[PDB]
C-alpha cells in the first residue's frame, strides 16, 4: 500500500502554489493513505488532500488556521506502527536525540517530522525516521538550500519503500530508500 | 605474420555453442561462467578482454580448438604469449567485431541463455516490460538471467526510478544490452511462450499461471 | 469565499511583476501593501502575511547581494522596518496568534541573516512577540503551543550577545511558570533546560553555553511541580518525560546530570507503575518506561 508523506506548504503565506509538475502527478485515485506534517494552512489544501485519497492524516502545525487538527498522532498501516508530528513540538528543532525521544515515548517503528523543509530518512537503532521536506518549498530562516519534496512509502508488509521525490531543475529526481521491521 | 582477426569466428562460436547448450545443461552452467566473464571484465582496456578469452581456452577448446590455436614455429616475433595478448588474435578497433561490440553481444547471450529454461513468470515479465524497464527487470532475476549489479558488468549502471507515482525501477544501460539488442530478447522470450503454448492442447497450469502474471494489478 | 478567493489573489501578484533587481522587488512590496492593506479589517487581516514573509525574503536576497550592494546593511534595515510597520498593522487590527510567530520567524530571519544594527532588531522582534504573549494570549491550550515556539525559535538563535541573551532566557522561565495547568507547567519548564545548554549565544565564538548547572535547576524545578499533579496517570508520565528528557542531557556529554539522580529518579518510577488501573491510558506508559530501560540498556 502507497503512503504519501508530505507537508510544510504555507498556502499562501509563504508560497503561492504547489511546483507544477508535483501538482501533475499527484492525481485522485493512486493514494489510500495521506500522512501530511502540516502547514497547510488553508481548508484550500485540506481539500486537495481529501481528494487525493481515502485515509487522510494531518498534524497541527505552527502556521495552520484550523485548531482541530491534532498536534501529534499515530497509526498502524501494514505491520507498521508509524508516528506523525509538524516537528516544531521537537526541540531542538529537528535534533537527533529529541526526535528518538519522541520515539521512545510514541512506541512507533516509523516517525514522521517536519519543519527544517528539508528531507531526510534513516534508520537508528533499529527503527525509522522521515522528513518529507516542503512539498511547495517555501522560505525558511535557518535553510536557503530548499528543494521542494515529498515521499511515498510502498509499505508491502514488514517491509516498507521509501521514495522520496525531489525537484532539482525543472525535472523531477526520485531516489529510493528500502526498510524492513526489525 | 597472420592477418585475420579471430573476432568474428569466436562471436560465431559462442552462437554455435549456446545452440548445443540448449539441450546440454552441463555445457550451460560452463558457458554462463564463460559469458559472465567476458561481461564483467572491462573492453576499454584492450589487454584484460584478450586476457579472460585466452583463460578461457580450456572452454575454446571443448567446441572449436580452431578458434585459439596458430602456428607458433617459423614466425619471428610472433612467440605464443605475444600471440594472445596481440592486435592480430583479436583486433581492438576491429569495424565491425569492435571488443565493445563482442561484450554487448556477450550479454545478449547471456540473457538468451538463461531465458531458455526459465519459467513462464519469466516469459511474460520480458515482453511486458519496455526497453528500459525490460534492463531493470534482468537484474531483477539476478542470476538466473546473468549477473547484472554495479561491478558485475562493467557497462551497468545505477537502477533508476520514475516520476510516475507508484515509481517503476527502470535502467538506462544501453551501453550493454542495447534498445535494439533488448528487442532481439523479446522475441526469443515469445519464440519460447509461444512455443511451449502449443503443447498442452487443453487447460492445466501454464493458462493458470498465464492468468496471474497477465491480470496483475 | 470572497475573503478566499482575495487572499490567493496576492499570493499571485508579489511574483506576476517579480523583479531580479532587488530595489524594484521593495518597490512592488510596498506598492502591494499600499493597494493590498486597504479594504477594512476583513482582508488586512489575511492579506499582508505574505508580504511579511515576502519581505523576509528578499532581505535574504540582499545578503545574497553581499559584495554587489554596498547599502545592503542599511537596505535590510528599510526592510525590517517594512516588516515591524506591517505586523504591527495586523495587531491594530486586533490580532493575536499570527502577529505573534510572524515577528518570530522575522526574529529568526535577522538572526541568521546577521547585518549591521541587527542584534537590536533581533530583541525588538522577539520582546513585541513577548508582549503580545501575555497581553493577549488566554486559553492554556493555545497558551502552552504559543509559549513552546517563542522558545524553540530563540533556543535556535546563535545571533545575540549575553549581555541581551540573560533577560530572554528567563523571561521564558517566568511564563513557563505563569501556565494555568500543572502538567502544562512542569513539560514547559523542562522544554525551558535546553536554553541554558544548547541555546546559542555569540560569546565562545557562536558556541554552545554548556552551563549544566542551569539545566539540572529547570529539571529539579519540574520534578517539584510532578509531585504537584494530582492524578497518579499524570505523575508516573510526568517522572518518565522528565527522566528521558535527564538522559538526552547525559548523553551529550553533561556530567552535571549523574548517575544518582537517574537510578533515584528509575526507582521511584519502578515502583508508582503497578499502582494504575490495567487500562488503555495505562497500557501505553508502560511501554515508554519498557523502552527507555532498553535506551538505556544499550548506552
Amino acid at each position: 500500500m502507497l503512503v504519501l508523506v508530505l507537508g510544510d506548504l504555507h498556502i499562501p503565506h509563504r508560497c503561492n502554489s504547489l511546483p507544477a509538475k508535483f501538482k501533475k502527478l499527484l492525481v485522485p485515485g493512486k493514494i489510500q493513505h495521506i500522512l501530511c506534517t502540516g502547514n497547510l494552512c488553508t481548508k484550500e489544501s485540506y481539500d486537495y488532500l481529501k481528494t487525493l485519497a481515502g485515509d487522510v492524516h494531518i498534524v497541527r502545525g505552527d502556521f495552520d488556521e484550523n485548531l482541530n487538527y491534532p498536534e501529534q498522532k499515530v497509526v498502524t498501516v501494514g505491520q507498521f506502527k508509524i508516528g506523525l508530528i509538524h516537528g516544531h513540538q521537537v526541540i531542538p528543532w529537528g535534533d537527533m536525540a529529541s526526535l528518538a525521544l519522541l520515539q521512545r515515548q510514541f512506541d512507533v517503528d516509523i516517525l514522521i517530522s517536519g519543519h527544517t523543509h528539508k528531507f531526510e530518512a534513516f534508520e537508528h537503532e533499529n527503527k525509522f525516521y522521515i522528513n518529507p521536506g516542503s512539498a511547495t518549498g517555501a522560505y525558511n530562516a535557518l535553510e536557503t538550500n530548499i528543494i521542494p519534496s515529498f515521499v511515498l512509502m510502498d509499505i508491502q508488509a514488514s517491509t516498507v519503500v521509501t521514495y522520496v521525490y525531489q525537484l532539482i531543475g525543472d525535472d523531477v529526481k526520485v531516489e529510493r530508500i528500502e526498510y524492513k521491521k526489525p | 605474420y597472420i592477418r585475420m582477426a579471430k573476432n568474428k569466428e569466436f562471436f560465431d562460436a559462442l552462437e554455435e555453442i549456446a545452440e548445443s547448450a540448449k539441450n546440454d545443461e552441463t555445457l550451460r552452467n560452463e558457458l554462463a561462467k564463460v559469458l559472465d566473464d567476458i561481461l564483467k571484465t572491462d573492453p576499454s582496456d584492450p589487454e584484460a578482454f584478450r586476457k579472460i578469452v585466452a583463460e578461457h581456452q580450456e572452454f575454446w577448446d571443448e567446441h572449436d580448438p580452431s578458434l585459439m590455436e596458430f602456428n607458433e614455429g617459423r614466425f619471428f616475433g610472433k612467440s605464443r604469449k605475444q600471440y594472445l595478448k596481440s592486435d592480430d588474435f583479436l583486433n581492438s578497433t576491429d569495424p565491425t567485431y569492435n571488443f565493445q561490440k563482442l561484450h554487448q553481444f556477450a550479454a545478449e547471450q547471456r540473457v538468451k541463455l538463461g531465458l531458455e529454461k526459465s519459467d513462464t513468470d519469466t516469459l511474460v515479465a520480458i515482453l511486458k516490460n519496455n526497453p528500459e524497464e525490460c534492463r531493470a527487470y534482468i537484474e531483477s532475476k539476478k542470476p538466473g538471467l546473468g549477473n547484472f549489479s554495479e561491478g558485475n558488468v562493467h557497462g551497468w549502471l545505477k537502477e533508476e526510478y520514475t516520476p510516475t507515482i507508484p515509481p517503476k525501477a527502470i535502467n538506462k544501460s544501453t551501453g550493454v544490452l542495447s534498445d535494439e539488442a533488448i528487442k532481439r530478447i523479446k522475441e526469443q522470450a515469445r519464440d519460447l511462450l509461444l512455443l511451449k503454448l502449443i503443447n498442452s492442447s487443453g487447460n492445466t497450469q501454464l493458462l493458470k499461471d498465464l492468468r496471474d502474471a497477465m491480470s496483475k494489478p | 469565499e470572497d475573503f478566499a478567493d482575495e487572499q490567493s489573489l496576492v499570493g499571485r501578484f508579489i511574483h506576476l511583476l517579480r523583479s531580479e533587481d532587488p530595489d524594484q522587488q521593495y518597490l512592488i512590496l510596498n506598492t502591494a501593501r499600499k493597494h493590498f492593506g486597504a479594504g477594512g479589517n476583513q482582508r488586512i487581516r489575511f492579506t499582508l502575511p505574505p508580504l511579511v514573509f515576502a519581505a523576509y525574503q528578499l532581505a535574504f536576497r540582499y545578503k545574497e547581494n553581499s559584495k554587489v550592494d554596498d547599502k545592503w546593511e542599511k537596505k535590510c534595515q528599510k526592510i525590517f522596518s517594512f516588516a515591524h510597520q506591517t505586523i504591527s498593522a495586523l495587531i491594530k487590527a486586533e490580532l493575536a496568534e499570527l502577529p505573534l510567530r510572524l515577528f518570530l520567524q522575522g526574529a529568526l530571519a535577522a538572526g541568521e541573516i546577521g547585518f549591521e544594527n541587527h542584534e537590536t532588531v533581533a530583541y525588538e522582534f522577539m520582546s513585541q512577540a513577548f508582549s503580545l504573549y501575555e497581553d493577549e494570549i488566554s486559553d492554556s491550550k493555545a497558551q502552552l503551543a504559543a509559549i513552546t515556539l517563542i522558545i524553540g525559535t530563540f533556543e535556535r538563535m546563535k545571533c545575540f550577545s549575553e549581555e541581551n541573551h540573560e533577560p530572554l532566557r528567563t523571561q521564558c522561565a517566568l511564563a513557563a511558570s505563569k501556565l494555568l495547568k500543572k502538567p502544562d507547567q512542569g513539560r514547559a519548564v523542562s522544554t525551558c533546560a535546553h536554553l541554558f545548554w544548547s541555546g546559542r549565544n555569540t560569546d565562545k565564538n557562536g558556541e554552545e553555553l554548556h552551563g549544566g548547572k542551569r539545566v539540572m535547576e529547570c529539571l529539579k524545578k519540574a520534578l517539584k511541580i510532578a509531585n504537584q499533579c494530582m492524578d497518579p496517570s499524570l505523575q508516573v508520565q510526568l517522572f518518565i518525560e522528565i527522566l528521558n528528557r535527564y538522559i538526552y542531557f547525559y548523553e551529550k556529554e553533561n556530567d552535571a546530570v549523574t548517575i544518582q539522580v537517574l537510578n533515584q529518579l528509575i526507582q521511584k518510577i519502578r515502583e508508582d507503575l503497578p499502582n494504575l488501573e490495567s487500562s488503555e491510558e495505562t497500557e501505553q506508559i508502560n511501554k515508554h518506561f519498557h523502552n527507555t530501560l532498553e535506551h538505556l540498556r544499550l548506552r
